[PDB]
Parts: C-alpha cells; structure tokens; sequence
C-alpha cells in the first residue's frame, strides 16, 4: 500500500560524475514527487549522470493493497574506472514486517559515502540522503 | 610548375606574396578575436627562408545513421448475457475495442571534405635565435615603444604601450605554412513522428415476451468510434563552404579550384606553426620593461592571522592581518600561516576593456558564498563566515580575469564530508613559465547551504603580478 | 588575381574605390535610419591601411517542418418496437447515424543563403591614436564647426551644429571590410483544412388488421464537405558588391568577385563620432554643446501621507523654476534633478521631453504623450495634468535611458516598492526612482524600469 | 503506535545561532535517536542553541503500538534579538488518519527557512531536513 | 443558510475617502472573518471611512439552517461634498432561488466603480471585490 | 451539483512571468466565465504564462446532480530555471462533506505569494484572488 514509502536522495557533494545503475525495485514501484499515481519505469534512471551539487530523487512506494512493501537494490559506480562499482545500497520497507533494512555494500577507497536519514524499527524507511564524493 | 622558390626568387612575387599575406603586420589579439594590423611592424627583407611541400591531399567523410521504431498495441473486450422465461427474454452485448499505432525515425547525414595543397613554409628568424639574418623592427614601432616608455608615470606608460599594441598587434607569425585549403561540410537531420489511436464501442439490447398471443418485442443499439492520427516531419540542412587559397571565385567548383592551387597570385597562409610575441622581438633592456609594465597585477606579500572560531575544521584558516592597504585587495582565505598575496590593477577602467579583477556580491538564495559580478571570472577561495558586500574584509575581496587563472589539484584534509575541506596547490609544469602561485587556497567541499556556486579548481598565474615595482 | 593592394597603389583604382564607397563621407543618422552625407568630410588621403583578407565563404542553410492531425467520430442509434395481437401487429423502427472527419495540415519552408566574398579591411587614424597618418578634417567641415561656435547665443550655436552634422553627418567610418556579399532567402507556409460531416436518419411504420395491410416510409439525409488552403511564398535576393546586374546568378556573381571595380563595404568594425574628429578644445564644447538636456540639483522634500510604505518619498521641493521640469518621485532624500531641453521644438525633430496626461481609466497613473518615451518613477499621489506638480513632470526619448535594477523594500505586495538602481557598467544618475509593485486598481501603465544616462545632460553651462 | 514516527532535522545553514522553545508533543512521545523505546522528555531540547555548522535531531513518535499518533509544535527564535519568533512549525502523525500535516508558519524578512523530505500524503510523516538561513 | 453568503471587498484604488453608509442586510447575518457563527452587527460598519488603497470586508451568510438566504443593501457616499450617494448596490442570495444578484445602482460621474468576483447563477453569490475610483 | 464551484484569479503583480502546470481535476470540470454550461478542457490552460499585470481566471463546478463536488490540484512554475516549482495549489469543494479546502505547498524562497477571499466554513469554494510576485 501508499501506507509504505520511501525517498532516496543522492546529493553529489563531491567535483566528479557519478553514475546510477541497476536500479531494481523487488517490491512495490517508482513514482515521481508528490504523486504517487506516477509510475516511472527504471529505465529513466539505469545509466543516469548526476553532477556535483546535482540532487537525484527516487521515489518508491508499494501499490495500493500491495500488501509487499517496497525493496529493491541499486548501484552507484564511477562514470571513469570502466563503471567501476562506487557502493551497492540494498532498502527494504516490507508490509508484513516492522522492521526495515538498509545495507551498504561495495568496496572504493576512491569515493567517500555517508547516509542518513533512514527508519529501521517501525513503519515505513523514510527519506534517506546519500552523499556522494569522489576522494 | 613554379613553386616558393620562383616567387622568392622574383621581386615583384615575392613582394607580392609578402602584401597579400600581411607577412609584415602583426595580429592583435583582441577580446573578439585575432585580427591583422595594419601597421608594418617589421622591415621588409630582401629575401625570404622557405622550404618546398607539395604533398597535397583529399579527404572525405561520410556518416549516415538511421533508427525507426514502431510501437503497437490494440484490446478488445467482449460481453454478452440472456435471461428467460417462459413468458420474456431478455438479451445484451457490448463490444469494445482500442488500437494503437506509434513511429518515430530519426535520420543523421554529415559529409566533411578538406582539400588541402600545400606549397611550402616561410621562416622569420627572431633575435633570441642569435643568427645574422633577423627580423628588423619598423623605426615607427621602435620610436612608438621608446615614446611609451618616455612617459613621466608608469600608469601613462601602460597606457601608451596598450595603445601602440592595439595598433601593431600582440603577436608576430614567425613560421607560416603557404598553399591553399578548400573545405565543405553538410549536415542534415530528419525527424518524423506517427501516431494513430482507434477506438469502438458497441452496445445492443433486445426484450421479447407474450402472454395469450399479445405478444411484443423491442430493440435497442447503440454504437461508437473515434480515430485519431498525428504525423510531424522534421528536417534541417545546412551546406557550409570555406576557401583559403587558390582562386576563391572557383569555392563551389572544386575541380577547377584543384586546378588552380598551382597559380602563385592565389597562394595564402593555410596555417601558422610559430607565433612570437611583439614583446620578445624588442632588445632585452627595453624588452624587461615592457614585459613588466604588461603585467596586469602587482603583488605584495603580507601578514596573515588565523580566523578563530572553524575550531572543528582539519586545518587552520588564516586571511590577511590588518587592514588591506588603499586601492589593494586580496584572493581568498589560505592555509598559507606564512603569508598571502594582496594584488592592485595596473590599468584604470576603460571602454572595451576586460577588467583584471570583478567584485563579489552576497548570493542571491540560500547561499552565503561570494558570486562574480562579471560571468566568467573566478575566485580562488571558498568564504568561513559571512560575505559583507560592504565591509572589510569582504569588501575587498576579488575574482580573477579567466586568462590570470589555470586548473590547480586539490588535496582534501578532514576524516568526513562535514568537515572535508580542500588545500588547492598548482598543478606542476615542466615549463618554468605557466607557473602558478601556491596560496593553498581552501574550498569547502560540502556547503551546507543550497544554491551554491561552483567549488573554486584554480591557482593564480605568476606571470600575471608584479613584485617590487616599488609603486 | 589583384587585392587591394594593387587598388590602393594605383592613384586611379585607389581614388575608385573612395568615391564608390563614400570613404571621405560621414553617416547622418537620421530619424528614419543611417544615409551617408553628400559632403565630404576628411581630406582625400594620399594612401590608405589595408589588410587583405579572401577567406570566402558559402553557407545554406534549409529547414521544412510539417504538421498533420486528422481527427474522425461515428456514431449510430437504432431502435425498434413490436406489438403484437390476434388480430393486430404494429411495428416501427428507427435508425440514425452521424460522421464526422477533419484534416489539418500545416507545412513551412525556409531556405538562407548567403555569399560572402571579403578582401580586407580598410582603416583610418583617428587623432586619439596620436599617429602622423592621422586623418585631416575637410576645411569647410572645420570652418562651419567655428562659425558655428561663434554665433551669439548658445541655442544659435546649438542650432547650427545641428544643422552641420544634419549635412556632415553623426558618425564616420574608421574601419571597413572591403567586398562583396549575396544573400538569398525563401520563406514558403502552406496551410489546409478539410472537414466533413454527413446525418442521416430513417423511420419505418406498417399494420396489419382482419384482413389488412398499409405501408410507409422516409428516408433522410445530410451532408457537407468543407475545404480551406492557403500557400505564401517569399523569396528577397540582396545584393551588396560584386557584379549586382548577376544578382539572379550566383555562379556569375561568384565569378565576379574578383573584379576590383565592384568591390564594396560589406561591414563596419569601428565607426567613431564626428565630434571626436575635432580638436580638443573644440571637441569639449560641441559634446557639450550637443547635450540634450541642462542639468541643476535642488533640494528635495517629504510627501507624508505615505506612512504604509517601506521608504519616504521625495519630490523636488518648492516650485520648479521657469522652463525646467522634474522626472518622477524618488527615494533619495537629499537631491532631484530638474532637466530642461536645449533645442526648441521643430519640425522633424523628436522632442527630448514627453508631457504627460492623466491615464485612460482605473488607472491614477501619468501616461506618455508621445508613444515610444519613458518616465522613471510610479506616481505617488493622484496626478494632476493641470496643476503642479505633475504639470511640469516629463518622460524621456527612448535614448535617453538605460535598464535599471530593483532594489525591493516591503514585507508584503501591498506594501512593496522598488528603488531602481544604475546597473553599474554609459553611466546612468542613481537618482533613486520608486516604483509600487502593486498598483491599485487596473488598466494602470507598464512599471517604469530605467534610469537617466549621465551623458544627455549638462550641468553648469552657466544656463 | 511506532508506526506513526516522525523525524525533525534542523540544519543551521547560516552563521548566527538559532534557539528551540515552545517544543512540546501533545501526541503521541519523543524518543532517542534510533531507537523508540528509548523515550525522553522535551525537557533536553527546550531552549537548545543551534550553531552554524550544527545539526539537532527531534525524534518523536507514538506511543508503543497503542495505536496513538504523535503531535507537537515547537518555535525556532533568536537568541541574539531576544528571541523573537523565527518561524512556528507544527507535525503530526495521527494513528486515525493516514494523512500527514506539516505546517510551518511564521513571518520573517530577516530570515529565510527551506524544507524537504515531507510526506503528507500517507505512512508516516517521515523524516524532513529544514535548513535555516539568517538571510 | 450557511450555503448562501457573499464576501464583499470594498477596495479604493483611488485617492479619495469613500463612505459606506445605510448598510441593511434583510436576510440572513452579517458575520465575521472565516467564522460563520460569530454574527456580527451593522454598527461596525455603518458610516465608516475607507481610506485610499485600503479594504474593508463584509461577510453575510444565511443563518444556520434556515432555509433562508441572504439579502441586504449599503451605499457608498462621498464625505467631501455633503456625503452625496456615490452608488447604491444590492446583494442577495436567496435560499429559495439558485440565482443570485448583484445590482450595482445609483449613478455619480464623479466615481468610477467596477467589480468582479461576484458568481450569479448558482450556489452561493461567491466573494466580490469592488474597486472604487474618484476620478 | 453547480452549487459547488471555485473561481481562481492568478494576478501576476511582479516583473517576471510565471507558468501553470500539472492542471489535474480529479472532481468537477472546468467552465468558462459566467456559464458553467460551457465546459472548457484542461489543455485550454496547460503551460500558460501569465505575463506581468496580467490576470489568468480558471473556474471549476461540479456537474448538475453529480454530488461530486469539485476538485483538483495544479503547480506553478517559474519558466526559467528549467520550469522551476514555485508553488502547489490544491482546492476541495467536495459536495457530501461540508467542509472546503484551500491548500497551498511549495517551497521556493524566490517567489512571494499571497491570496485570499477563500471561504472553507460551508457551500462553495468562493473566488480566490492570488497574488504572484517573483523575487
């Protein structure tokens, strides 16, 4: 159901590209910002460039009476380094659970990842911003 | 067959070939571009060093790509019911069906062509080289220069050196290639889009029943359909043709210009190789003044302090102690404990000049960085604390003219994004002359606000300031 | 294969060239555009700076979209009803469809072209350069400037430069690009529209009794085809050097761009004022003399009642003097500045100085009488175009002013008001001009913006 | 209940302090962060100065899946003026309604707020970052 | 009843004081801002100045649950030249009747009115801004 | 029912034009002025600019008998900046509920807005006059 949400933020603080792959949503759908009848497929994401002090918003939520939460996986890898894998985020929102997940995974020294904002006891993840830098 | 050496060889070609090529006249390297000057700027020799290339040559590039994709999709739905008795029946359908249709094909046709026939290049030798046979300055430009540097104050002589090289050039050809280029290039694009949509809807009814033979029927129908299509074509093309060289009356027949890349009276410069500055064809006394008083910045290295509060930042921030002196102003906030740099202009403000320096306003939403007031400029330093438009320090601070700055590294300090914070450094150069400063200029690399302008990549010129001019 | 250089070292081909292309002669930017002056106004060179320059080059450039939406709907109804008894049977059934098509088909063309041939650039030594090839003014030219500045009054002499650079001109050409240039371009739009639509509808009724029988019937239909097309071709051919009589053959006209005799000014880089061709202390007084408007500071008072606005309001204090005039309301809380015009009005001649009359309707706003003109500051008050101070309150020639910048004051839109401010480069007065975001009412004129350029107005003068 | 949770994120993004006052839930609790059962009082964050580079955390929700939503409201003002009021802003995270309210009201030119991460639509408010400028 | 009401701005966009004067609503009440319950007399409004670029509000709605509209009549005068009637307009909202008028009346040159906002046709008369112009 | 309908009057008293978009209905339908009969699709006003001094009305009714109500919701955006959010406008007339609702969100510091003459107490929406002025 809409009742589970979840917002993702990657904020490109860093002076170097970063590259957004595999994004995958095993439970629920994208959709767009303040409208959540706007699926979006993730095609308009897989290979995505976003800039220093660029934001990139994705906004996923479970369909109505989805009754599976919302999970799903994505990449960050360095446009440079031959896509290059910068950090592999797994979220987990599910209906049936309380209990949320968000998992980071994926070996750089060369970028620098922090990440906050995110619920993992009870109801839905939340926002979660992702800063992006490329030491 | 004549070549350079028959030109060279005959006065009046070789003349020629000197005044149809301003072979004499330097180029002035103006904000809109290099242009001939019209002055002579050096004697005319009796003779010129060439060496002979005829190796000409043809190239054509083609490349077309095509992409259609055809998108389909049509449903129907399909309903039907009876009811009964033994006195009526009833009866109901209903049909519907949606169909689409979506094209789109995008088209892409380039073609480039070069014809280029040389003819050989023309040496100018200049002093530094040290052989008999050198370059002679114009008397005019040797008396306009000594006449710049006559002037009692050094700011009537910058401007008078400014105005006798906006008149002869900044730049002298040294080295120039001769012959004749012909190029063409087409472009085209094509765009057409297709889309169709079909819709129906068909509805029917019927009721029948009787009792003692008074009987009775009806019937009912009702029907729908709508279509749509839309198409959209695109194309753009765009035919471009430049000569330089051979006979110019003959750019849109190339195999007569082919033809006529062998004729003397038609051979121009198709590129230059070498380039010498006005400046470094000057003897080496007058030659270090000028140099200097071309110098856009002074410099003067002063005291800093450290910025107390910053207290959680990984390194120490220092700007300049005291007061910045009258009519100075400084760069930016420095790692630099020892010293930093405070920099005046050397040219008032004029009509049609690019100033060395542009002032910083507070940001417009958000941001409490400093941003350029002219578009271009750049500023070394992120600002630890409030940019004051209006009062010291921040009044004084400045951005740079593009040309003062190149791309420097950086080298982060801080364990984490809140407090990471860049010491830029110049990038080294074999070249001891594109040589920057190194001001270990401090950028912040996360600013918590938003809005923000570009994080500062860049380290000031050496050879853009003057130390010790004693002014 | 000559350039200009064989032109210029050739007394005859040199001279050709100057008289073709008016080289001698200044540009009278008129009212209605610029046209060279008849009058020669420099000294016939004895040789002339060139470079040469023949990078030809050919560029077209062709576009065509088109546009097509067709649009159909169908519908149908049918009915029937049947009755039935030993001995009677009625019947009637009913049909009716309707159709409906429509076609619109939108087509543009645009073909550009253009030929440009260049030879070099022509210049000449403007005496602030300092060099001995400078140029020397025509005698003539010198001796009107004098009997000019020597006339007895000021609006004599004022008078008679206008009428010496309405003859020599405004501007001189000081560097040139010498060659020829051929431009083509066809414009075609094509525009149709088809429509139909077709009705029609049908009953049928019968009986049958005991025995029996009748009949009936009706057809009926409608129908209607609407067709609309429109097409608009322009070609313009423009021809500027070179052979003109091949202007219709651009192979015959490529051809003879290397005919010396056909050479023309194809662009101008640098253009420098008549004035600035004079000597210093001559210069001075004829751009001071050329200033449209005299210029006096005066002091400026309060206009209270104001009190539900971010800043006071000034206006210039006291009765403004005989024959000077006042430019809008201002925030600055010390100077006004009061104009007056130094050419009387004439026939041909754009005033420097609008009137203003009391707007249309719902608006309490000053409007300007002569259309294209600019006052500087929203009216704080109701405006009287009667009685002062609006009597004596004026607008300004589009050339008088500049694009400022809104300095905002205000928490809330009914409160708000801008202080316009110079863009800081043609130096503009930072005369602080107010100006309310929200008018009341409506029908009001558009919100003032510029500011009064420095150059247009002369201080002192002793007038 | 935890379901109903919602996280407060002021984020000073100029360089003059700014003070909470008036923070109190009328709904539902105010934990730690992370964890909900760790409840705490408004009484540590009332009145707490927020510096330039500084980040403070409010962590409210309701009470233990008793099906109670979490409230409140609290004034952001300024210290060196005598605290005169920043800006209201007010939350809630009703266990009834699915719907969200997040208001926030106030006058300041001599201030400026921006806001992000706000979900009204339905689940929990979630957690939104207001970043503060003394403009 | 409360179905039926008019909001009535009368807004001087001129630069001379305007008067309403024999302001007499026969069906339903005069209220207040928002609140349709807090009925409000005539002798708060009755002779009052509205200054230049100043706007004064009348708000009436049918009483509660009346199966009544709402009706009334005020004038505009003009203080300086002996409170001489500048115009005369009539709102009503009938309960019975789904259309409502509004009757701008009288005549004086002097001034120069023009209104808009109000909505004639069907349910309530809406809210009506009444610009007033000396002129 | 027509009882229930809105009237918006976008008045664009800054410098600076603005764009409507996202012009969604999901109850009522639009009409032009003065006739509610005369319905008038959305697209007559997607990616309008109301230039300055300029008044854009937009009218929304429910249908005869339709105990729908009307409602909606519709962004705008400043044109430069890539169409940049300035604000989101939603508005409820709901015809079984006897309640409206005028809501306004939107974060963009840049932009000043106003508005008023919305009446939420009972009936109609009423006729709101919003103010634009860009920054």
């Amino acid at each position: 159901a809409y009742a589970q949400w979840v917002i993702i933020i990657i904020h490109n603080v860093g002076s170097q590209d970063v590259k957004i792959k595999n994004l995958k949503a095993s439970w629920g759908k994208l959709h767009a910002d303040g409208d959540k009848d706007a699926e979006v497929s993730a095609s308009n994401y897989e290979g995505k460039i976003v800039k220093p002090d660029e934001k990139l918003q994705i906004n996923a939520s479970g369909r109505s009476d989805a009754a599976e939460g919302t999970t799903g996986t994505f990449d960050l890898v360095d446009p440079a380094d031959g896509d290059k894998q910068v950090r592999h985020f797994y979220w987990d929102s599910p209906w049936g659970s309380k209990t949320n997940t968000w998992t980071v995974s994926g070996s750089n020294t060369k970028w620098m990842i922090e990440y906050s904002g995110q619920n993992l006891d009870s109801g839905a993840l939340g926002t979660i911003t992702v800063d992006t830098l490329k030491k | 067959g004549d070549t350079l050496n028959d030109v060279i060889q005959d006065p009046t070609r070789r003349n020629k070939l000197i005044n149809d090529n301003n072979l004499l006249k330097g180029i002035i390297m103006g904000r809109d571009g290099p242009v001939p000057s019209s002055r002579e700027l050096i004697v005319r020799p009796d003779t010129l060093r060439a060496i002979i290339n005829n190796r000409a040559t043809i190239e054509t590039t083609t490349m077309e790509a095509e992409f259609t994709e055809t998108l389909m999709e049509s449903n129907y739905n399909s309903a039907s019911v009876k009811v009964s008795a033994p006195f009526i029946t009833a009866n109901s359908e209903y049909s519907e069906s949606s169909s689409f249709k979506n094209t789109e094909t995008e088209k892409s046709m380039y073609t480039s062509s070069r014809y280029l026939f040389p003819q050989g290049r023309i040496d100018f030798t200049t002093p530094d080289s040290g052989f008999d046979d050198v370059i002679k300055l114009s008397p005019q430009f040797t008396s306009g220069v000594q006449a710049a540097l006559a002037k009692a104050t050094g700011t009537e002589k910058r401007e008078a050196l400014q105005n006798l090289f906006q008149e002869y050039g900044h730049v002298f050809r040294t080295k120039v290639h001769i012959g004749g280029v012909l190029s063409a290039h087409t472009m085209e694009t094509f765009s057409r889009s297709e889309n169709e949509t079909e819709v129906k809807q068909d509805v029917k009814a019927g009721l029948e029943g009787a009792v003692k033979g008074w009987g009775g029927g009806a019937t009912a129908g009702h029907g729908n359909t709508q279509g749509t299509i839309t198409t959209s074509q695109n194309r753009k093309l765009n035919v471009k043709y430049i000569v330089n060289g051979g006979d110019y009356t003959k750019i849109q027949n190339t195999e007569e210009w082919v033809a006529s890349t062998n004729q003397s009276e038609h051979w121009r410069v198709i590129e230059v190789t070498e380039v010498t500055a006005v400046a470094d064809l000057l003897p080496q006394p007058i030659r270090g003044q000028v140099k200097d008083l071309l110098k856009p910045l002074l410099g003067k290295w002063v005291d800093v302090e450290k910025v107390p509060g910053l207290e959680s930042l990984p390194v120490s921030v220092y700007r300049p102690k005291g007061a910045i002196p009258a009519g100075w102003f400084w760069l930016g906030d420095t790692a630099d404990a020892s010293k930093a740099l405070l920099v005046k202009p050397t040219l008032p403000a004029r009509s049609g000049r690019n100033p060395a320096l542009t002032s910083l306003h507070q940001g417009s939403g958000m941001t409490e960085q400093p941003f350029v007031d002219l578009p271009q400029y750049q500023y070394l330093s992120t600002y630890f604390g409030s940019f004051a438009h209006d009062t010291p320090p921040g009044s004084t601070l400045r951005g740079l003219r593009p040309d003062h700055v190149l791309p420097g590294r950086y080298e982060m300090h801080g364990d984490t994004i809140s407090t990471a914070v860049y010491v830029t450094r110049p990038v080294d150069v074999p070249f001891p002359e594109d040589e920057c400063f190194d001001l270990k200029s401090l950028v912040r690399v996360k600013l918590p606000g938003s809005g923000n302008p570009p994080k500062p990549r860049s380290a000031l010129k050496k050879s853009m300031v003057l130390f010790d001019s004693g002014e």
